[PDB]
DNA sequence: TGAGAGCGGCGGAGCCAGCAGGGAGCTGGGAGC
DNA sequence: GCTCCCAGCTCCCTGCTGGCTCCGAGTGGGTTCTGCCGCTCTCA
């Protein structure tokens, strides 16, 4: 996306066309500050919402006493046996019975599915 | 849409007309025929126009 | 109630100042300050005077009211136009008589021995806990309600709103009632704009106008309070619609006019509008976070958090709050109920005294405070509300909720015991919504599952578990002093740059601060509570891990139960504890010592969500096929999940559950 | 000048010539604020009874005799600020009326109440 | 011409209130905040209110401010109809 | 029309008059006031207020509950049982007594 | 004019009425002669 | 001066939002409660 604030007055830049050059520019509503765009993309919408939950998974969740932990699935990074596993919360998840594993050992923080 | 007139003090004697083409809100009294025009934004309500008219009347009286 | 709450209600009432009309002259001021209460033991006051102590049995026989007179001291300092102050004090001024609860710390039967009670024609087995009024027993049925100062996000069906976030806010039992505030997201031309329904405003206001009115004029500054991680494009693209709706108001004063114009009061002149809106934001919106000369930054942070919570719920990151989950419930017992009633009743007495004093000083002659106060208004008012059951002023008896303070059931001892332990949901009966009536999972160990009336009030009137204990509440000041020693920074000092990685600390619902290390702080707080040093046993501390909130609650009305503590798959209870307890008559080693030893803990529903329980230590904490290796607590005995009437059924696990309910109802009618 | 308003509601009378409403004691002591130069009502209770009548309809507070429409309606726009009744019923003695006419003061009845 | 308004007053006390109003006017006519109302009319058979003559209802509200008898009429005052003006002063009365 | 005593009987011991009799008293009392007031005073302003209160009392005799209007309340605040309330619904004259 | 006392007054669902916005269709002002 | 085509006014239609009424049948007990302040006139 690349949503970028005005350098001078700290406000959202709005996309705009420079018709003489047909060039996308980000311009403040309040000062004349302008910038050249680097993504031609303005509005992007993932309707299917195929969201990768591994971005939102936090390693600190490994400190949860109520979560189940197993050794059958070892870590691919450090090979540690212990790993805590849990499912998704959101209805938007593409797989209902998707299981997410977080490495139990401190500071590996490897997260996979 | 109605308000008490500030000049001829007649309740519900003020009517407000919204002209979005020219972006103006006009309030007219039906008794003393007092006319006031003030620009409006897309988010505007008759209470805003009444507020604008009362501020202008107070400013005119200093 | 009678120890702390009456005193704070009397003292926090504002002093009354009133002058004359300057008759012929067109006139002076005075203060009338109340300062300290003095409560007596119950006394007869028969026709002659000459007080003697009234025994509860005498009150029953002679249809008296077992009440105790209270006295307050008043200093009235009057200045006259000559610039001189005259300060007259009155001690032991008779305000009224409060009905007193039997076997309470102020009853005549407190601390008496069994032989003494038999001398007074009293039953030692009688548990007390009820009032005597006109010689009839009254029991204040506990009334449940939704918790306060906590953000709840719901999603109503078939309304113009997709999601609504509400926070019913209250101060420390101040005069103001619950000042609810709603933050709602519209249900999608272009959409998903966010509006606020704030008190004393006719129309909903977009959130960015409120933020502009609160003192934040820039755009990055406003966004910092709502989106804590600017690297999340989903939140940015979801909030920009409501942001572009506010493209036209770039200063505080215009937004202040915007709020003041939408007032329910008649809306006429600029500065009037400005002052009205500022007052609404200063006192009417969000009181629990602070009502002082400067709380704009703290208020803005809490409002931004509510919007952030709404966005998370609408994005599916979090789940909508459940209205039946007992963590969101609070129980008003005799204390809070009487306090709520007494607050308004004392205000009425002050108003009548003010009216009398004003009438006398209009002529400019002296007023007499002895005749100014009407001792009848408090005493007869309390007697009425506890004798009929209508909780409120008599003049509005239809508006007031009824059913509180029912006649104590005295058919069998089990009936008497059950009636004294009863919770009532203040929802309309004969309703077609069966969700509130269902047995929820969170009733485990706190509300008897078997015992409910089988008539039209199924699932609404519910009895209390045997080991359930309702918190009485305490001041959060010591916890606050402790917290900011342990590397905890208030909002006024932190920058929003580091607000994303750290955990947010809530105390009694108000966002107090932030801390960088969530784990070893919960350990420290747990140690303090197990040592009772600085944190009393009632305080409940809940760490949410997936969502970085960590919450601490000290309110009254939270229900909890005792549980055995486990350390590394081993109980903390040992043979020595049982040995000391078994000889308890000689060593006075009581349950309190067991709590102080760090062996048992009081857990409420919120903390029970984040705990790992064990049904029986020997049978569930052993080397076997591992199910869980991280048990945190253990249960003293499962049979404690039942109530009083359901704890007389032999082999209740060999019966169909409706039969248990019928026996619970029918045990109250067995003659004995 | 508070001398043109009553101090109490007992024994109030209205001047039959200018509708001024004062206590009979005020009429006895300081006379009529608008007719004493033509009546000499000071210090004469009997003359006060003759010229002022206890019986009247209404009370009007008058502040701006030159800036009041009620002053024009009541024909009291040339009188001193005071408490003025709406209608004063009665008539002066014939001798006093002839004396006023000889001086040049026309006597107009203040009883503006509609009869039947 | 200034407008007439009906100000709510205590029953049976309206007469003393009008006199008190006029007294206060005279006292305040020499101050920085004088009573800007014009006149007060108390007909014989009008109960519970007093007629007051002022150009603005704000003047009425400020002038009656501080009067105990007019506390009910402090918040709201009623515009007397113009055609009814002649009936404020109309008095009617053998048997 | 004012109904007979059978429609609005008065109890002997706790005479406490029927909820309808008190409304009748308000009606007749304000009627006399308006009658006398327009007979002599004829002030053209209090007539409007008198008419409004009389029309409110008449309406609330038959239908006590209205949208956007105050309910007539007996002393101790309990609203009066109007004729419509007497006759309407499950415990009424038709469905509960016929 | 003071005691006695008379009363004067101070939740939810689902049908009906109004309002607002939007076209087809008819009539005067200009287009050609 | 003639017929005729294009915009301005008339009509009906559709759609939408606010307002009123209903919510099982019987039965048995008990409890509280039926306004209050005072203000002016009369007998003494
Ligand atoms: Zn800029
Ligand atoms: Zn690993
Ligand atoms: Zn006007
Ligand atoms: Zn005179």
């Amino acid at each position: 996306v690349g949503i970028r604030f005005c350098q001078e007055c700290n406000n959202m830049l709005y996309p705009k066309e420079d018709k003489e050059n047909r060039i996308l520019l980000y311009a403040c509503r309040n000062c004349d500050y302008q910038q050249e765009a680097d993504n031609s993309c303005i509005y992007v919408n993932k309707i299917t919402h195929e969201v990768d939950e591994l971005t939102q998974i936090i390693a600190d969740v490994s400190q949860d006493p109520t979560l189940p932990r197993t050794e059958d699935h070892p870590c691919q990074k450090c090979g540690h046996k212990e790993a805590v596993f849990f499912q998704s919360h959101s209805a938007r998840a593409e797989d209902a019975m998707r299981l997410y594993y977080v490495c139990t050992a401190p500071h590996c923080g490897h997260r996979w599915t | 849409t109605q308000f008490t007139c500030p000049f001829c003090n007649h309740e519900k004697s003020c009517d407000v007309k919204m002209d979005r083409a020219r972006n103006t809100g006009v309030i007219s009294c039906t008794v003393c025929l007092e006319e006031f025009q003030t620009p409006i934004t897309y988010l505007s309500e008759p209470v805003d126009v009444y507020s604008d008219w009362i501020d202008a009347c107070e400013a005119a009286n200093q | 109630f009678i120890q702390m709450s009456v005193q704070r209600i009397v003292e926090d009432a504002p002093p009354i100042d009133l002058q004359a009309e300057a008759q012929h002259a067109s006139p002076p001021r005075y203060l009338l300050k109340f300062e300290q209460i003095y409560l007596s033991k119950p006394t007869h006051w028969e026709r002659d005077g000459a007080p003697s102590p009234m025994m509860p049995n005498e009150a029953r026989l002679r249809n008296l009211t077992y009440s105790a007179p209270l006295y307050v001291d008043i200093t009235k300092t009057v200045i006259k136009e000559g610039e001189e102050q005259l300060q007259t004090q009155h001690q032991k001024t008779f305000i009224g008589k409060i009905p007193i609860m039997l076997r309470s710390t102020y009853c005549l039967l407190n601390g008496l021995t069994d032989r003494d009670l038999c001398e007074l024609n009293e039953c030692p087995l009688d548990p007390g806990g009820y009032f005597i009024i006109n010689g009839s027993e009254k029991v204040l049925i506990a009334q449940e309600k939704m918790a306060t100062n906590t953000v709840y996000v719901f999603a109503k069906k078939d309304s113009k709103y997709a999601y609504t976030g509400e926070c019913r806010s209250c101060l420390e039992n101040s005069s103001r009632p619950t000042s609810t505030i709603w933050v709602s997201m519209l249900a999608r031309a272009i959409g998903q704009r966010i509006v606020a329904t704030l008190p004393y405003i006719k129309q909903e206001v977009p959130i960015i106008i409120v933020f502009r009115a609160l003192g934040f004029v820039s755009d990055r500054d406003i966004l910092e309070h709502i989106i804590y991680d600017f690297e999340d494009p989903e939140m940015m693209e979801m909030v920009k619609p409501s942001l572009d709706e506010a493209f036209v108001i770039q200063e505080q004063n215009v937004a202040l006019n915007f709020i003041g114009s939408r007032g329910a009061k008649p809306g006429v002149t600029k500065e009037k509008r400005i002052k009205y809106a500022k007052e609404v934001l200063q006192k009417e919106m969000l009181p629990h976070v602070g009502v002082s000369d400067f709380c704009e930054t703290k208020k803005a942070y809490f409002l931004g958090y509510m919007v952030h919570r709404l966005l998370l719920a609408a994005l599916g990151r979090r789940e909508l709050d459940d209205r039946d989950h007992y963590g969101n419930k609070r129980l008003d017992l005799a204390g809070p109920l009487l306090a709520f009633l007494f607050r308004g009743m004392f205000k009425n007495l002050l108003k009548e005294v003010r009216i009398y004093a004003q009438k006398f000083i209009d002529r400019g002659k002296d007023f007499n405070l002895e005749l100014a106060i009407k001792t009848r208004i408090i005493s007869d008012g309390l007697k009425y509300s506890l004798a009929t059951g209508n909780w409120g002023d008599q003049k509005k008896a239809h508006q007031a909720r009824a059913g509180v303070s029912q006649v104590l059931n005295r058919l069998t001892f089990a009936s008497t015991l059950s009636h004294l332990r009863r919770l009532n949901s203040p929802i309309g009966r004969d309703g077609k919504l069966a969700k509130p009536r269902q047995l929820h999972n969170t009733l485990w160990g706190m509300v008897c599952p078997a015992e409910t009336p089988e008539g039209h009030a199924v699932g609404l009137v519910k009895n209390l578990a045997l080991m359930a204990y309702i918190s009485v509440g305490s001041q959060p000041s010591p916890i606050l002093e402790f917290l900011e020693e342990w590397s905890m920074e208030n909002l006024e000092e932190i920058s929003p740059a580091a607000i994303a990685d750290a955990t947010k600390i809530f105390v009694n619902g108000c966002w107090v601060g932030i801390h960088k290390d969530p784990e070893q702080l919960m350990n420290t707080l747990r140690k303090l509570r197990r040592q009772m040093d600085i944190i009393v046993s009632e305080v409940s501390m809940i760490r949410d891990i997936r969502e970085r909130e960590i919450r601490i609650y000290t309110d009254a009305g939270r229900i909890c139960r005792p549980l055995l503590i486990v350390e590394k798959q081993k109980l903390l209870l040992k043979k020595r504890h049982i040995d000391q307890l078994k000889e308890r008559e000689y060593n006075n080693y009581s349950w309190q010592d067991l709590v102080a030893s760090g062996v048992v803990e009081y857990i409420d529903t919120l903390e029970e969500e984040t705990v790992m329980l064990a049904m029986t230590p020997d049978d569930l904490q052993e080397k076997e096929v591992a199910y869980c290796s991280t048990y945190t607590h253990c249960e003293i005995h499962p049979s404690m999940i039942l109530g009083v009437c359901a704890s007389i059924i032999p082999f209740p696990d060999h019966n169909q559950s409706p039969r248990n309910t019928y026996q619970s109802a029918m045990g109250k009618q067995a003659m004995g | 000048a508070l001398e043109t308003v009553p101090k109490d509601l007992r024994h109030l009378r209205a001047c039959l010539l200018c509708s001024l409403v004062k206590t009979i004691d005020q009429f006895e002591y300081d006379g009529c604020d608008n007719c004493d130069a033509y009546l000499q009502m000071k210090g004469n209770r009997e003359m006060v009874y003759d010229c002022t009548s206890s019986s009247f309809d209404g009370i009007i507070a008058m502040m701006s005799p030159e800036d009041s429409w009620v002053s024009k309606w009541q024909r009291v726009s040339n009188f001193k600020p005071g408490v003025y009744a709406v209608s004063v019923t009665g008539r002066l003695p014939q001798g006093i009326v002839r004396e006023l006419k000889s001086r040049g003061v026309a006597y107009k009845s203040r009883d503006t109440a509609i009869k039947t | 011409d200034p407008n007439l308004w009906t100000v709510k007053c205590k029953i049976g006390e309206e007469r003393a209130t009008a006199i008190s109003l006029m007294r206060k006017f005279i006292a305040y006519q020499f101050t920085d905040t004088p009573l800007q109302i014009k006149s007060v009319v108390a007909p014989e058979h009008v109960k519970g209110y007093i007629y007051v003559e002022a150009y603005k209802q704000t003047h009425v509200k400020q002038a009656i401010e501080g009067v105990g008898n007019l506390r009910l009429g402090y918040w709201n005052q009623q515009m007397v109809p113009i055609k009814e003006m002649t009936d404020v002063l109309k008095v009617v009365k053998a048997n | 029309p004012v109904p007979p005593l059978s429609v609005r009987p008065a109890v002997v011991m706790q005479r406490n008059q029927d909820d309808l009799t008190h409304k009748l008293a308000d009606i007749v009392k304000i009627n006399n006031q308006l009658r006398r007031n327009e007979q002599n005073g004829a002030a053209a302003h209090v007539i409007a207020e008198d008419v409004k209160l009389l029309q409110f009392h008449v309406a609330t005799m038959v239908d006590n509950e209205l949208p956007g209007l105050p309910r007539a309340m007996q002393k101790s605040g309990r609203p009066l049982k109007s004729l419509k309330q007497r006759l309407k619904g499950k415990e009424g004259r038709v469905r509960g007594n016929l």
